C-alpha cells in the first residue's frame, strides 16, 4: 500500500454486499456462477486407446454426472461441450504439433550444463553486537524490499474436423452429458507420445467459464451483520451487471489502484485509509484515523496514487532533501 | 543464572544489614523476584530450592 | 502451585474422559460407526489414506484437537480457582495473574492442571511415513497422547513422550522468528523522509 | 547458580569536547579516544517530531 | 502333504539357463556344457552356437556356495517325483553380426 | 516377442523397429539380421488412463471416503479460558501459546474472543 | 542395598582422585566415548587392514601421464617416452623436532609445547612417489617431505595416545584430556561434524530446483550418494523429463554433465533391450503407464544412437565425448576413457569389478523413479534423520588431503610440460632430472592442510560433493568446559541450508529421537540448524564385515539376483550397502528382517555383527518404496536400545527406527506391539540437556535456554592453565559440587570443572531493584568471596 | 579452589574445617551430615560450604613449573 | 574358448519328459545331501531332523497371471547325450516353462517375549 | 567511469564515491552527527528516583 502503491497486489478482492431478498442459498449459487471453472474440475477420468494407415488415438472423457457438476460448479452440458469444441481441441493440437516438432530438433553429451559466520550466532551473541551499536539510520531494507525496489451430430463432427489438424471423429453425450469422445490420427512415422499426459495438461488449462480477472467468489459468515460476498479478483463493471443480487453502490475493494481507475481519487483515498486500518485492526493495534487520513491525503496529493519511494519523492521542491534520501 | 534459564542482571549489591533475614538468622546470597516466574514456568527451580535445602540439612 | 486433594481428584476424573477421545475423533473423520474398534482394518486403511494427504491430515488434526481442547477447558474451569490449596489473595501465583502484575490464567493452568494439546502451525504433531508419531507409539495410534496431547502439568512433571512433543512446540516460535521476520525500518524511513 | 561471563564491551563513555575528524570537524568515533556519541537519522526525526528545533540545533 | 521320491540323479543330466523373458533359440541350436571340480563345489560353463548367434553362460560363484539347484519331474497320478541335479547358469545371447564391430582407437 | 506395442526379437533380445517406419514389406533386426514378416505385428492397442489424483477438484474430493472439509462449527481454534474480552466484555476466550524472539523471555499468549472474534496477544 | 542408583557426593573418591591421577586408565569412559567420532575417524586415515583411508585414496588417484615428444626416427605416431607419476604409499609421523642441524637426533614434541610457543602441533607427512618411465621399463622411487601436517590430539598420531591420566598430568595436559581437536598457531581448532545424505541408497526426490534445469524437466528425481572406500563420494541423479526421457546427471571438476540413462546401461554390460525391459518392468506388463515410458526410453536410444550396437561401441562413444573433460592422456583409447568415466563416476560404491551390480542397481533406480512419478511411492525426506548420516572431521581431512596429493601429481606433470615447451633437455630416466623437477614443485601439502584448519576454507577442484566453501572448522572455544565438550557433540547441515527460507530443516522431527537432542539447539538465527547428538548416540568409524551376509541371506530364501529378473514394489528387493543381493516376497522379507535381528543380538552367528542396520520397509499404500535395506558402513548414527525376545542390547540406526516399535519405559510395553524398550529415556538427551535438574518440570524454552547459559558461564576452563597461552580465559575462583545433581554429572566427571556454586536464594519482592529480571547479590556475601572470578 | 575462609552467608569461619572433615569421612567413617554437625556447622548456610566444596587446588598443584618431574 | 580346468560333460544322464505331468525347480541348501530323502509337502518340512521351510517362489521366477514371463529356460540332453537342447513340450518348440519353483530354506523360531520378567511396575 | 586499473588494486574513490560512500555524506554526517557533550552507559533500574 505505502511503499510500492502496486496496481498489481498479491491478493486483490472485491466485497459485494447482497440484498435482503437474496436468501443464503441463492447467494451460494450466485458464487458458483461467477467463479472460474476449469475443464479438469468436471472430468472424472480420461481413457486413451492408441493403435497402429497411421497412428491413431481414441480419447474418451468421462465426466462426473451431469447433476453433480451442475450442482457443484453451475456448469451446463452445453457450456461443457462448447469448451471442448472450441478452445480445448485447439490447445491439444497446439501441444501435439509442438511435441512433434521436438522429435526433430536433436543432449550433446560431453558439454557441461552452464557473513555466514554471523548467521551462526545465537540471540545472545547477536544482541551483544546490537547493544553497543550507534545506528546511522533506520534498518536497511531486507531481501524482500530489495527484490521489489445423428445429423445435427454428423454435421457438427464434420464442422469440427474441418477446423482442426488431426481429428477424424468427434462425439458428445448430448443427452446425459456424461462423456465426450473423439479420435486423433497422427502421421504414421511419428514416434510415440504420452498422449494421456499431454491431455491431462491441456485439461488443467481449459477454461469452461470465467469472468475476466475473477477467480473464486466465496460466501463468508455475515461479518457485523453485513451480508456480503467476497471475490478473489477485481472487475467492477462485470459486477455492475449483477444489480439483481448485489448493491452496486456498496461494492468495495482491496485494490487501491482499481478503485482509483473506476471511481476516482477521493474513493481511492478512502480505500487507502480503510486498507491500512484493516492491516492494524487484525493485530489489535489501534492507530488514529487522524494519522491515516494524513498519510492518504499525502499519497493522493497529485490526484493519483503516489508511493513513498523514489517517484513520489522526486516531486519535492527541495533538492537537499532528495540528495539526502537516495 | 540458575540452571533453569532464569537469567538475571545484578542490580545492586545489597548491604546485609538491609537484606531480609530468616528465623534461622540467615541472609540470602541472592534474591530472585517472584514476578520472574509466572511467565516462564520454570517449576523445576522451585523443586531445586526444596531439594537443595533438604540436601544441605 | 498445589491443588487440594479434592481438586486433584476433579482433575484426574475429567482427564480420564479423554481416554477414548482420539478414537472417537478418528471414527468421525473416517466416517465410520462411533464405536469402531481402534484396530479395525477399515479404520486403519482410512487413517493411512488420511496420512498421505496434507488436507485430510489437517482435518483429522483439527477435529481431534477440538475435542481434546474441550477436555482441557473443563479441567481448568473446575480446578482453577476452586480446587487450589491456597486461594487468592494468599496464593501469590494466582494473585499475580489476576491483578495484572505478571503472568496469566493460561500460565497458571499449565502449571496446576495440564499443558494441553501441543500445536504446530495449526496442525498437531508430525507423523513419520510409517504412520507413527514416535518410536513408542504403534502405527495409527489414536491415543490423544500420541498426537501431542499433554495431560501432564509443570507441577508434577511431563512424560518423555510429552516432553519431546513439547520441545517441538517450544522451538516453533523461535524457528518462526528466524525465518519469517519482516523488517519495518526501511518503510519508516521512507514515510518520515517524505512527511518530515 | 552460574555466573555468566561478560560478552560485551560494556564500558561507559562521556565526552564534553575532544578530538574531531579532519574533514567534517565533527567528533571522532572512539571511546578509547574520547569519541562522540551519534545522533543519527532516527533521533533527528524524533527531535523534529517533538517540535523542538533548538534541541535539534 | 506327502510326496515320494522315485529317483535322484547325482550326475550331469540337464542344465538351467536364465537369459531373459520369452527367450527362445532357433530349432537347430545346441549347447555344450563344461564342468570343473573346484573344492567340494561344482562349477559349470555353458557355450552354445548357431549360424548367427553365440550363447554363453556361467554359474554364479557366490550363490553356489550356499544354493544347490534341482529339477523335478512330477507324477500327480502318484505321490511321486523324480529329482535331477542341475546347475543354474547366468547366460547371454551374443549376435555374431555385431560382436566384433569396433571404432578406431581414438578419433583424434 | 510380443509385449503389447513393443516387439522383441526372438533370437537376440533387441527391440524390433515399429513396422510402420520401414520402407520394405518385412522388418529386420538390426542386431542379429533376423527377418520378420510385416504381417504379424498389426494394429496392437495400448490403453492408458488418467491417474485418480490427476484432476483435483471439489467433486473429486467428495469421491473420498474420509472427511475432506470442515463445517463452520468445528472451527474453534484452541482451548477456552476465563479472560475478559477487552472489546465486548465476554468472560471466555480461546488461547494459544508461543515462544517469540528468544528463549530468554516469557511465553506469548494469543487470545481469540469466543463470541465477538477480537484477537490479541500478550507478553506479560 | 541392591537398588536403583541414588545420588552421592563421592567426596572421598573425588578428592583422592585429584591427588592421585590414575596410573592405568581414565575414570570417565563416557567422556572419552563422546569424543570418539573425532579420534576414530582420524585414526581411520592410517589404520584399517588396507593401509588406511589415505593409502586407499592415493590408490584411487592412480597415475598422471605425460610424453616427452622425442622422435625415435623411423611411419610413426610415436609420442616419445612416457612418464607416469603416482603416489604409492602415504605416511604420517608423530610430531618430532630435530633442534637444528646435524639432524641432531629427533625428540618428541608434546602439545603443551605447541600451545606455549603459539605454533602448530604437526607431524611430518611423507609421500612415496612412483616415477614410472615407459610403462614400467624403468621406474624411480623417492620418499618426499610434504610438510608438517597438523595432527589430531589424542589420535594414533599424537604422543598423548594411550597415556594414563597420571602420564597426561606429567606431560602438562589435563588429567582427562579428551582431544579431538588440532592445535594451529596456538589456537585449538576442530573440524565440525556435518550432516549429509545417507550412503549408497537411492532416495526418491521431489524438489522444485529439478524443474528449473529446463522446461522439459519435472520435479521428480532419484538421488544416490555413493561413497568410495577412501570416503570421498560421488552423487548420481536421475531426472524424469515430461516427454519420457530419463537423464543421468553427474558432477566432475565442478561442472555438471547429462547422459541419457540408457547409454550408461548399455555401457556397463553386454545387454539386450529385453533385459533392460525385464529389469525395470519385471512382470508388470499390463501397466500401461510403465510400458509406455519404457518404449519411449528404448526407442529413443535407437534412432538417436543407431550405430551403437556393441558394448564396446558405447564405451568408445563416451570416451570420445569425455576424454577432454577427464584429462585423458594421448595414449588412452576412446575405449579406455569410457571405462574410466564409468569407474570414476557411476555408482562408485559398487567398485570397478561390479559392472553387473551397477547395472541391476541402475535398473532398480529407474523403476523407483517411475514409481515416484506415478505416485505409487512417496518421496523420501532428505531433511529427516531417517535419510541422513554424518560426515566426520577425520574423513573430511582425508578427503581434502587426497585432493592435495592429486593437485601435487598434477603440478609435477605441469612442471614437466613447461620443460618440454621451453625446449629444456629432458631425460625421464635420469634421477637428477626427477629431483630437479620436484625441486620446483610446491610440495608443502602440510601447510595447505593448515590453511584449511585455520580458515575453515575448502579449497578444491571438485566440490568434494559438499554445498559450501567455508565454515568447516571452528575454534574449540574453552570459555568453560561445558562449552568445550559441546563443540564435539555438535552437528549441522551446512551454511547452504541456513539461508533457505523454509522451516522444515529447522523442525524437530520424530525421526531424530535418540539421535539428536530435542533440547540443545540455540535460539536466534541458527535455531534448529546447529544441533547436538543425544549423549548415548554413537557414530560408526569403520565398515563392518558384511562379506558373509549374502550367504546367510541366500539360506533364508533370498532368490539370487544373478538369475532372477524382478522389479517394482510387488516384492522385496534385498540390498546390502547399496548392492542388490536378490528378491523375496514381502512376507518372507519381514521374517528375514526379524530373523536377522534375533541372530544378530544373540551373537552366535559369525559374519553378522550387532551394529548391522536392518532397514526393512514394508509394502504400504503410497508410502515409502519398500524393500530390505541392510547397512554396515562408516558414518552411521547408532544407538543402544533393549531387545525383548532375548534380554540383550541391540544397536539401531535412524533408517530402521522409523518402523520400529520401541517402548519408552518397561511399564508401557504392549503385547504384540513392542519389540524393544529403551534403557532409559535419558538416552535421548544430550550431555548438557541431561544435567539440567528436574527439566521435565520446566517449559521447553527454559531447558533450551539453560544449554545456552551453561556454555556462557564463567567456570573452569581447565586446571593445567599455567602451561597455556590462550587468547582469553575466564575463571570462576571457587566452584562447588551441586547438591541437586543429575547422576550423569558424576559420570562425565563434571566436578573436574566446577561451573557454579550453591547459593542461598530467596524468592522475594523486597528491595524494589529486582523487577524486570534484575537480581540482587548480598554485599557481604560478595565481600566474602561469593562468585569471584578472574 | 581452596576451602573458603568464611561461609558466604553466616560469616562463620569455615576454612579451619576442611582437613578435619575429610578425616571424619575417611577415618571415623561417618556420613556427611553427621560429620558436618560434629564440626559445629549448624545453619544450612554453613553446612553447604563444606559439604559441597571441591578442592580443585589439589589438581592445580600437580603442575609445578619449579621442579624436575 | 574353454577356461582352465573344465572338461566337456561327455555322457549326459537321462531325462524322462512328456491331468498331465509337471516340471519343477527346487532350491535346497548346498549342505543338504539330496540323494537321501523321502518326503516333500504341497509350509514346513524337516530334512535330517533339522527343520526347513518350503516357499512357493513361482511368482518371482515367472508370472502367475500371464504366460511367457519366465526367467528360466530348461536345457535337456540332445539325441547324442553329448550336448543340450532347449526343452520343449508344445510340439511348436515353444520352450518349457517351469510349472512351479520351490525354495527350501532355513527357518528360526524367535522366542516369545516374557512379559513377566520384562513388564515391571 | 574510469577504466579499471592494473586489474587488481581496487579503484580509488572519486568525488562521487566520497559523497556516496555507504549511507553517504548527507545521511552519515549531515542528517546525523557525532556530538559533543553526551554520554553512554548500561542502564539499571531504580524505584527511588
Ligand atoms: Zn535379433
Ligand atoms: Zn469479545
Ligand atoms: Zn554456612
Amino acid at each position: 500500500i505505502v511503499m510500492t502503491a502496486s496496481a498489481a497486489i498479491k491478493t486483490p478482492q472485491m466485497t459485494l454486499p447482497i440484498w435482503n431478498d437474496v436468501s443464503d442459498e441463492q447467494a451460494d449459487t450466485f458464487c458458483k456462477s461467477i467463479s472460474k471453472v476449469l475443464l479438469s474440475e468436471v472430468i472424472d477420468k480420461v481413457i486413451v486407446t492408441e493403435t497402429t494407415a497411421a497412428r491413431s488415438y481414441v480419447i474418451h472423457m468421462r465426466f462426473f454426472d451431469n447433476n453433480e457438476y451442475s450442482e457443484e460448479y453451475d456448469v451446463s452440458k452445453e457450456e461443457l461441450q462448447n469448451v471442448i469444441s472450441n478452445q480445448f481441441i485447439h490447445l491439444l493440437e497446439a501441444a501435439i504439433v509442438k511435441e512433434i516438432k521436438k522429435q526433430k530438433r536433436t543432449p550433446d553429451i560431453g558439454v557441461a550444463v552452464p557473513n555466514s559466520k554471523r548467521l551462526e550466532e545465537d540471540n545472545d551473541e547477536e544482541q551483544s553486537h546490537k547493544k553497543t551499536k550507534q545506528a546511522v539510520s533506520y534498518d536497511e531494507p531486507d531481501e524482500d524490499e530489495i527484490e521489489t525496489m445423428n445429423k445435427v451430430q454428423r454435421d457438427r463432427q464434420s464442422a469440427i474436423i474441418s477446423h482442426h489438424r488431426f481429428i477424424t471423429k468427434y462425439n458428445f453425450d448430448d443427452e446425459s452429458g456424461k462423456w465426450c469422445e473423439f479420435k486423433l490420427e497422427l502421421a504414421a512415422d511419428t514416434e510415440k507420445l504420452l498422449m494421456v499426459n499431454i491431455v491431462e495438461e491441456i485439461c488443467r488449462k481449459s477454461i469452461i467459464r470465467q469472468i475476466p480477472h475473477i477467480d473464486r467468489c466465496v460466501h463468508p459468515e455475515p461479518e457485523n451483520g453485513k451480508r456480503v460476498l467476497v471475490t478473489e479478483g477485481v472487475n467492477f463493471q462485470a459486477m455492475w451487471d449483477q444489480e439483481a443480487f448485489i448493491d452496486v453502490d456498496g461494492i468495495t475493494s482491496n485494490d487501491v489502484a482499481a478503485v482509483l481507475k473506476t471511481y476516482g481519487v477521493e474513493a481511492a483515498r478512502n480505500t487507502i485509509v480503510n486498507e491500512i486500518n484493516n492491516v492494524f485492526s487484525r493485530y489489535a493495534i489501534s492507530v488514529s484515523f487522524r494519522h491515516l487520513d494524513l498519510i492518504a491525503d499525502m499519497m493522493t496529493r497529485q490526484g493519483t496514487y503516489l508511493a513513498f519511494n523514489r517517484q513520489g519523492m522526486e516531486t519535492s521542491t527541495s533538492s537537499f532533501m532528495k540528495m539526502s534520501y537516495e | 543464572s540458575s540452571r533453569h534459564g532464569q537469567k538475571g542482571v545484578c542490580s545492586r549489591k545489597w548491604p546485609t544489614i538491609d537484606m531480609p533475614f530468616s528465623e534461622t538468622g540467615i541472609q540470602p546470597d541472592i534474591i530472585i523476584n517472584p514476578h520472574a516466574f509466572p511467565s516462564r514456568m520454570t517449576i523445576g527451580m522451585f523443586v531445586e530450592s526444596l531439594a537443595g535445602k533438604a540436601g544441605a540439612l | 502451585l498445589r491443588l487440594t486433594a479434592e481438586g486433584n481428584k476433579w482433575r484426574t476424573d475429567i482427564l480420564k474422559t479423554s481416554v477414548d477421545t482420539g478414537r472417537e475423533a478418528a471414527a468421525e473423520v473416517t466416517n465410520l460407526d462411533k464405536d469402531t474398534p481402534a484396530d479395525d482394518p477399515e479404520l486403519l486403511k482410512r487413517l493411512q489414506e488420511i496420512l498421505r494427504d496434507n488436507n485430510k491430515s489437517g482435518i483429522l488434526d483439527a477435529v481431534t484437537s477440538s475435542k481434546v481442547n474441550a477436555i482441557t477447558s473443563q479441567v481448568v474451569s473446575k480446578c482453577v480457582p476452586d480446587g487450589t490449596m491456597k486461594k487468592f489473595p494468599c496464593n501469590s501465583m494466582q494473585a499475580m495473574a489476576l491483578s495484572g502484575a505478571k503472568g496469566s490464567n493460561v500460565n497458571v493452568s499449565q502449571i496446576m492442571c495440564l499443558l494441553g494439546q501441543q500445536a504446530l502451525e495449526g496442525r498437531r504433531v508430525p507423523v513419520m511415513v510409517s504412520g507413527k508419531t514416535l518410536p513408542s507409539f504403534k502405527p495409527y495410534e489414536t491415543d490423544a497422547m500420541a498426537g501431542g496431547y499433554v495431560k501432564g502439568r509443570f507441577y508434577s512433571g511431563i512424560k518423555p513422550q510429552e516432553y519431546y512433543f513439547h520441545c517441538m512446540a517450544g522451538r516453533e516460535g523461535l524457528i518462526d522468528t528466524a525465518v519469517k521476520t519482516s523488517r519495518s525500518g526501511y518503510l519508516q524511513r521512507c514515510l518520515t523522509k517524505q512527511l518530515e | 547458580y552460574q555466573r555468566l561471563r561478560h560478552m560485551v564491551n560494556d564500558k561507559f563513555q562521556v565526552r564534553s569536547t575532544g578530538p574531531v575528524n579532519s574533514l567534517t570537524m565533527q567528533p571522532v568515533k572512539g571511546r578509547k579516544r574520547h569519541g562522540g556519541i551519534r545522533v543519527g537519522e532516527m533521533e533527528r526525526d524524533a527531535l523534529i517530531g517533538h517540535g523542538t528545533s533548538f534541541l535539534l540545533q | 502333504s506327502e510326496i515320494e521320491i522315485e529317483s535322484v540323479q547325482d550326475q550331469p543330466s540337464v542344465a538351467v539357463g536364465s537369459f531373459f523373458k520369452g527367450f527362445r533359440a532357433p530349432s537347430d541350436t545346441t549347447f555344450d556344457l563344461y564342468k570343473k571340480k573346484k573344492s567340494e563345489k561344482d562349477e559349470f560353463v555353458l557355450h552354445g552356437e548357431n549360424e548367427r548367434l553365440e550363447y554363453e553362460g556361467y554359474t554364479d560363484s557366490s550363490s553356489q556356495a550356499s544354493n544347490q539347484y534341482v529339477v523335478g519331474l512330477f507324477n500327480p497320478e502318484k505321490k511321486s517325483i523324480q529329482l535331477y541335479k542341475a546347475p543354474v547358469l547366468v547366460s547371454k545371447v551374443v549376435s555374431k553380426s555385431s560382436k566384433n564391430l569396433r571404432g578406431p582407437k581414438i578419433k583424434s | 516377442s510380443v509385449v503389447g506395442s513393443l516387439i522383441f526379437c526372438l533370437d537376440c533380445g533387441d527391440l524390433l523397429e515399429n513396422p510402420n517406419a520401414v520402407l520394405g514389406s518385412n522388418v529386420e533386426c538390426s542386431q542379429c539380421k533376423a527377418i520378420y514378416p510385416k504381417s504379424q505385428f498389426s494394429n496392437l492397442k495400448v490403453v492408458t488412463t488418467t491417474a485418480d489424483d490427476a484432476f483435483p477438484s471439489s467433486l473429486r474430493a467428495k469421491k473420498s471416503v474420509v472427511k475432506t472439509s470442515l463445517k463452520k462449527n468445528e472451527l474453534k481454534d484452541g482451548a477456552t479460558i476465563k479472560e475478559k474480552c477487552p472489546q465486548c466484555g465476554n468472560e471466555e476466550m480461546n488461547y494459544h501459546t508461543l515462544q517469540l524472539r528468544s528463549a530468554d523471555e516469557g511465553a506469548t499468549v494469543f487470545y481469540t474472543c469466543t463470541s465477538c472474534g477480537y484477537k490479541f496477544r500478550t507478553n506479560n | 542395598p541392591g537398588q536403583a542408583r541414588t545420588a552421592d557426593f563421592r567426596t572421598l573418591e573425588r578428592e583422592s582422585r585429584f591427588i592421585n591421577p590414575p596410573k592405568d586408565k581414565s575414570a570417565f569412559p563416557l567422556l572419552q566415548e563422546a569424543v570418539q567420532p573425532h579420534i576414530g575417524s582420524f585414526n581411520a586415515l592410517t589404520e584399517g587392514p588396507d593401509g588406511g583411508l589415505l593409502n586407499l585414496g592415493v590408490k584411487d588417484i592412480g597415475e598422471k601421464v605425460i610424453f616427452d615428444g622425442k622422435p625415435l626416427n623411423s611411419n610413426s605416431g610415436y609420442l616419445g617416452n612416457k612418464l607416469s607419476v603416482s603416489v604409492e604409499q602415504v605416511s604420517i609421523a608423530k610430531p618430532m623436532s630435530n633442534d637444528g642441524v646435524s639432524s641432531a637426533v629427533e625428540r618428541k614434541v608434546y602439545p603443551s609445547e605447541s600451545r606455549q610457543r603459539l605454533t602448530s602441533y604437526r607431524g611430518k607427512l611423507l609421500l612415496k612417489l612412483k616415477w614410472s618411465v615407459n610403462n614400467g621399463e624403468e621406474n624411480l622411487f623417492e620418499v618426499r617431505d610434504c610438510g608438517g601436517l597438523p595432527v589430531m590430539l589424542q589420535s594414533n598420531r599424537c604422543h598423548l595416545n594411550k597415556m594414563s591420566p597420571y602420564e597426561l598430568v606429567q606431560h602438562k595436559e589435563e588429567s582427562d584430556e579428551i582431544g579431538g581437536y588440532f592445535i594451529v598457531n596456538g589456537i585449538e581448532k576442530l573440524i565440525r561434524m556435518l550432516i549429509v545424505q545417507r550412503r549408497n541408497h537411492p532416495m526418491a526426490i521431489i524438489r522444485p530446483s529439478f524443474a528449473n534445469r529446463g522446461a522439459s524437466y519435472s520435479h521428480y528425481g532419484i538421488q544416490i550418494r555413493s561413497v568410495r572406500p577412501d570416503q570421498t563420494s560421488q552423487t548420481n541423479v536421475l531426472h524424469y523429463l515430461n516427454d519420457g526421457q530419463v537423464t543421468f546427471r553427474f558432477s566432475w571438476r565442478k561442472n555438471e554433465y547429462l547422459v541419457p540413462v540408457v547409454m550408461i546401461l548399455k555401457a556397463l554390460c553386454h545387454t539386450s533391450d529385453r533385459e533392460i525391459f525385464d529389469g525395470i518392468i519385471g512382470n508388470d506388463v499390463k501397466d500401461s503407464f510403465l510400458t509406455d515410458r519404457l518404449e519411449l526410453l528404448l526407442r529413443g536410444f535407437k534412432k538417436r544412437y543407431p550405430h551403437l550396437q556393441n558394448r564396446t561401441q558405447v564405451l568408445q562413444y563416451l570416451g570420445d565425448k569425455f576424454r577432454v573433460v577427464f584429462q585423458a592422456s594421448p595414449d588412452q583409447s576412446d575405449l579406455e576413457v569410457g571405462q574410466e568415466v564409468l569407474d570414476r563416476i557411476v555408482l562408485v560404491h559398487l567398485g570397478k569389478d561390479g559392472s553387473q551390480d551397477k547395472f541391476r542397481m541402475l535398473l532398480f533406480m529407474i523403476r523407483k523413479l517411475y514409481s515416484l512419478v506415478a505416485g505409487e511411492c512417496s518421496p523420501d525426506n532428505p531433511d529427516a534423520t531417517q535419510h541422513q548420516e554424518v560426515l566426520l572431521g577425520g574423513f573430511l581431512y582425508g578427503m581434502i588431503l587426497k585432493e592435495k596429493i592429486d593437485e601435487y601429481l598434477q603440478n609435477i606433470i605441469a612442471q614437466v610440460r613447461m620443460d618440454i615447451n621451453r625446449g629444456m633437455a629432458i631425460n625421464f630416466k635420469d634421477k637428477r632430472y626427477m629431483s630437479r623437477v620436484l625441486m620446483r614443485v610446491n610440495e608443502n601439502i602440510g601447510s595447505k592442510m593448515q590453511y584449511f584448519l585455520s580458515t575453515g576454507n575448502l579449497v578444491s577442484q571438485s566440490g568434494l560433493d559438499l554445498q559450501q566453501v567455508s565454515g568447516y572448522t571452528v575454534v574449540a572455544e574453552k570459555i568453560n568446559f561445558y562449552r568445550f565438550i559441546s563443540h564435539f557433540r555438535m552437528v549441522h547441515r551446512g551454511s547452504f541450508f541456513a539461508q533457505l527460507k523454509t522451516t522444515t530443516v529447522r523442525k524437530l522431527l520424530p525421526e531424530s529421537w535418540g539421535f539428536l537432542c530435542p533440547v540443545h539447539t540455540p535460539d536466534g538465527s541458527p535455531c534448529g540448524l546447529l544441533n547436538h547428538f543425544a549423549h548415548k548416540c554413537r557414530i560408526s568409524t569403520q565398515q563392518s564385515d558384511v562379506s558373509r551376509i549374502p550367504s546367510i541371506l541366500y539360506s533364508l530364501g533370498v532368490a539370487p539376483a544373478s538369475h532372477t529378473f524382478a522389479a517394482g514394489p510387488s516384492l522385496c528387493c534385498v540390498q546390502i550397502d547399496g548392492k542388490i543381493i536378490g528378491w523375496v516376497s514381502h512376507e518372507q522379507g519381514k521374517i528375514i528382517a526379524d530373523t536377522l535381528r534375533y541372530w544378530k543380538v544373540e551373537g552366535k552367528t559369525p559374519g553378522l555383527p550387532i551394529d548391522l542396520e536392518i532397514g526393512y520397509v514394508p509394502p504400504s499404500t503410497r508410502g515409502q518404496y519398500p524393500g530390505l535395506y541392510l547397512f554396515g558402513g562408516h558414518s552411521r548414527m547408532l544407538r543402544p536400545v533393549r531387545y525383548l525376545p532375548l534380554d540383550k542390547e541391540d544397536i539401531v540406526g535412524p533408517f530402521e527406527q522409523v518402523y520400529m516399535n520401541i517402548a519408552v519405559t518397561p511399564q508401557e510395553i504392549q503385547n504384540n506391539v513392542h519389540t524393544h524398550v529403551e534403557f532409559t529415556p535419558t538416552n535421548i538427551l544430550s550431555i548438557l540437556a541431561n544435567l539440567t535438574p528436574f527439566s521435565d518440570f520446566n517449559q521447553s524454552p527454559r531447558n533450551m535456554y539453560q544449554c545456552q547459559m551453561g556454555k556462557q558461564t564463567m567456570g573452569t576452563p581447565g586446571v593445567a592453565l599455567c602451561h597455556r597461552s590462550d587468547n582469553k580465559l575466564y575463571r570462576l575462583q571457587t566452584g562447588q559440587t551441586p547438591i541437586v545433581k543429575a547422576n550423569l554429572y558424576d559420570d562425565y566427571g563434571m566436578d573436574n570443572f566446577p561451573n557454579g556454586f550453591n547459593a542461598v536464594v530467596a524468592v522475594i519482592s523486597y528491595t524494589g531493584y529486582d523487577m524486570d529480571d534484575a537480581m540482587i547479590i548480598n554485599k557481604s556475601a560478595d565481600e566474602r568471596g561469593f562468585g569471584y572470578g578472574t | 579452589m581452596i576451602v573458603p575462609v568464611r561461609c558466604f552467608s553466616c560469616g562463620k569461619v569455615v576454612g579451619d574445617k576442611w582437613e578435619s572433615y575429610l578425616n571424619l569421612l575417611q577415618e571415623d567413617e561417618l556420613d556427611e551430615g553427621t560429620a558436618l554437625s560434629r564440626l559445629g556447622l549448624k545453619r544450612y548456610c554453613c553446612r553447604r560450604m563444606i559439604l559441597t566444596h571441591v578442592d580443585l587446588i589439589e589438581k592445580f598443584l600437580r603442575y609445578n613449573p619449579l621442579e624436575k618431574r | 574358448s574353454i577356461p582352465d580346468g573344465f572338461k566337456k560333460c561327455k555322457h549326459l544322464k537321462n531325462f524322462p519328459l512328456n491331468k498331465q505331468q509337471q516340471v519343477w525347480l527346487i532350491k535346497f541348501p548346498s549342505n543338504v545331501d539330496i540323494s537321501k530323502l523321502k518326503s516333500l509337502p504341497v509350509t514346513t518340512m524337516t530334512i535330517d531332523k533339522h527343520d526347513y521351510k518350503i516357499m512357493d517362489d513361482t511368482d518371482i521366477e515367472s508370472s502367475l497371471t500371464q504366460d511367457n514371463l519366465s526367467n528360466m529356460t530348461l536345457l535337456v540332453p540332445s539325441e547324442s547325450k553329448e550336448s543340450l537342447k532347449i526343452a520343449s513340450t508344445a510340439k511348436d518348440n515353444a520352450p518349457l516353462q517351469f510349472d512351479k519353483v520351490f525354495s527350501v530354506s532355513e527357518t528360526a523360531k524367535i522366542p516369545a517375549i516374557d512379559y513377566s520378567k520384562v513388564r515391571v511396575p | 567511469k574510469a577504466q579499471g586499473r592494473t586489474s587488481g588494486k581496487v579503484p580509488i574513490p572519486g568525488v562521487k564515491q566520497a559523497l556516496e560512500k555507504k549511507e553517504g555524506l548527507f545521511r552519515k554526517h549531515m542528517m546525523g552527527k557525532r556530538v559533543n557533550y553526551a554520554a553512554r552507559s548500561v542502564i539499571s533500574p531504580d524505584p527511588n528516583i
